[PDB]
C-alpha cells in the first residue's frame, strides 16, 4: 500500500504541484507543505537538548529511513546512539506538539552502512532505525515505497522532476510548517563539473542551472529526507534519494547531492530481512 | 523555539 496517500491518491485528489513533476517525465525558495502531502515525512529530534536533527522518511511500519550523517559525523564530533533521540511521525510545524496527529517513536537499533565514506565525500550516506514498536498508519502517517530496478531506470533521468521536503533553515529563520520545493535531476557532467569534491556513481545532484530561471536546493536541518518521485506507471510515490551534501544552499552553478536509494537497496533488503 | 513534548516520550 506504499506510496498511496489517503489525503490525495486514495481520495482521487491531486496535490497543488504534483502536474509539474508528471509532466516533466517526458529548504531554500520552496512553500508550504499541504496537510497530509508526504505522510512518509519524518523528523529526527534531540531529547537534551530538544531540537530537530535532521529529516527521515517511514518506509514501513517499523523502519525509518535516513542518511548517515545525521547520526554520526566525526568532523562535527557527532554520534548519536538509540537513547540520544526520538523519531516524531505525521508532523506538520516544525516546533509544535501536534497532540492527536504526530506519533513519537523510540528506537531499537540504528544502522549505518559500513562502507559510510564521512572522511571525503560522504559516498554511502545511509542509515536505517528500527523503531521500537510498529506505528499505526493514519491520515497523516504512510510508508513511500522504495524503488525497484525498473522504476529506477524509467524515472532517475536528467531533467525529470524530484520533490525534496524538509523543516531545514530557509536561507543559507526556519520555517513555521513544512517546506516542499520540486528540482529537477541533473545530468552527471555537470554535476560532476559543479565542484571539486569526487563524485561517486551512489550519488546523483538536482537543481536548475543558472540560466533555468526558477531556483530552489535544501538546506541545513533538510538532511536525511526524502527526494521522492510520483511514477506515471501506478500512480505511487517513489523515494530516490536522500539529502545529502551541498556546498551552500541555492547557489549559482551548484546543486544538491543526493544518496542514489536504488544502488544502496541491495544493502536495504539485506539489513530489513536480515534484523526483522 | 520547541514546544514541551509529553515526557511519558522523554523516558
Ligand atoms: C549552509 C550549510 N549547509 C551547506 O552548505 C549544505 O547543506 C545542504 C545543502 C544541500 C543538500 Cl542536498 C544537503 C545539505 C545538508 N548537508 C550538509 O550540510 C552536510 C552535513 C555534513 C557536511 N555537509 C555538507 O553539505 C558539506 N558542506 C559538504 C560535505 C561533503 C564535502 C563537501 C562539503
Amino acid at each position: 500500500d506504499c506510496g498511496l496517500r489517503p489525503l490525495f491518491e486514495k481520495k482521487s485528489l491531486e496535490d497543488k504541484t504534483e502536474r509539474e513533476l508528471l509532466e516533466s517525465y517526458i529548504i531554500v525558495e520552496g512553500s508550504d507543505a499541504e496537510i497530509g502531502m508526504s505522510p512518509w515525512q519524518v523528523m529526527l529530534f534531540r531529547k537534551s537538548p530538544q531540537e530537530l536533527l535532521c529529516g527521515a522518511s517511514l518506509i514501513s511500519d517499523r523502519w525509518v529511513l535516513t542518511a548517515a550523517h545525521c547520526l554520526l559525523y566525526p568532523p562535527w564530533d557527532k554520534n548519536f546512539t538509540e537513547n540520544d533521540l526520538l523519531v516524531r511521525i505525521g508532523k506538520h510545524s516544525r516546533t509544535r506538539y501536534e497532540r492527536n496527529i504526530e506519533k513519537i517513536s523510540m528506537l531499537e537499533k540504528i544502522y549505518i552502512h559500513p562502507r559510510y565514506n564521512w572522511r571525503e565525500n560522504l559516498d554511502r550516506d545511509i542509515a536505517l532505525m528500527k523503531l521500537k514498536k510498529p506505528v499505526a498508519f493514519s491520515d497523516y502517517i504512510h510508508p513511500v515505497c522504495l524503488p525497484d530496478r525498473e522504476t529506477a531506470a524509467s524515472l532517475l533521468q536528467a531533467g525529470y522532476k524530484g520533490r525534496v521536503t524538509g523543516w531545514g533553515n530557509l536561507k543559507e529563520g526556519q520555517p513555521s510548517v513544512l517546506q516542499v520545493v520540486n528540482l529537477p535531476i541533473v545530468e552527471r557532467p555537470v554535476c560532476k563539473d559543479s565542484t571539486r569534491i569526487r563524485i561517486t556513481d551512489n550519488m546523483f545532484c538536482a537543481g536548475y542551472k543558472p540560466d533555468e530561471g526558477k531556483r530552489g536546493d535544501a538546506c541545513e536541518g533538510d538532511s536525511g529526507g526524502p527526494f521522492v518521485m510520483k511514477s506515471p506507471f501506478n500512480n505511487r510515490w517513489y523515494q530516490m534519494g536522500i539529502v545529502s551534501w551541498g556546498e551552500g544552499c541555492d547557489r549559482d552553478g551548484k546543486y544538491g547531492f543526493y544518496t542514489h536509494v536504488f544502488r544502496l537497496k541491495k544493502w536495504i533488503q539485506k539489513v530489513i530481512d536480515q534484523f526483522g | 523555539d520547541f514546544e514541551e513534548i509529553p515526557e511519558a516520550y522523554l523516558a
